[PDB]
């Protein structure tokens, strides 16, 4: 899950808080702290937000010609929900047998 | 057999203990015939 962690943080990292701080100093019209902090932030952060995202592009790329990055695409996981229900047709028999035992005795 | 010239508690045992073994192989029938329950399904038991 590597990837997928990868891709989340990057997810919630695009719409980081330097899109939003490009507007602060500029209210800042009485007072001139750690101002210089929103110049920095200015194309910098953009810089490696684009720069990662075209890392994560260039990928493996598992997809070239057919159906590729397969993974599931197989066996009796199938037949161990049939085993699940011969579990449960098991309890319902012994629940019947029990029933057959009571009304017997 | 022959040379060419009271029972009422046992009937009633007796009649009970037919009755007894009546509901005794009612009781067997379901699990004599869900005995086997994996022979038919030896193909993928185990």
């Amino acid at each position: 899950n590597e990837r997928l962690r990868a891709l989340e943080d990057i997810e919630r990292e695009i719409g980081a808080i330097l899109q939003n701080a490009g507007t602060a100093i500029l209210e800042l019209s009485k007072e001139k702290r750690l101002l210089d902090r929103q110049a920095a932030a200015f194309t910098t952060s953009v810089q490696h937000v684009e720069a990662e995202l075209s890392a994560q592009i260039r990928y493996l790329t598992q997809v070239a010609t057919g159906q590729p990055h397969e993974g599931s695409s197989y066996s009796s996981r199938k037949d161990c929900q049939m085993a699940l229900k011969r579990v449960d047709y098991a309890r319902l028999k012994i629940s019947d047998v029990a029933r057959t035992c009571e009304q017997m005795l | 057999e022959d040379g060419s010239k009271e029972r009422r508690e046992i009937v009633e045992v007796n009649k009970k203990l037919k009755q007894k073994n009546q509901q005794l192989k009612q009781i067997m029938d379901q699990l004599r015939n869900l005995i086997w329950d994996i022979n038919a399904m030896l193909a993928m038991r185990n």
